[PDB]
């Protein structure tokens, strides 16, 4: 919907609307 | 890392579906 950069409130905007209000969790391996 | 071309540059609506768990 838009093909842009996905960092931050951004990319977690998706991630809380993508992912279904289920948490995530990014890279931060450990 | 996971949020790879998103956090960096370009990306896919799909791919935050893939992070979600």
């Amino acid at each position: 919907f838009v093909n842009q950069h996905l960092c931050x409130s951004d990319l977690v905007e998706a991630l809380y609307l993508v992912c279904g209000e289920r948490g995530f969790f990014y890279t931060k391996p450990t | 890392g996971i949020v790879e071309q998103c956090c960096t540059s370009i990306c896919s609506l799909y791919q935050l579906e893939n992070y979600c768990n």
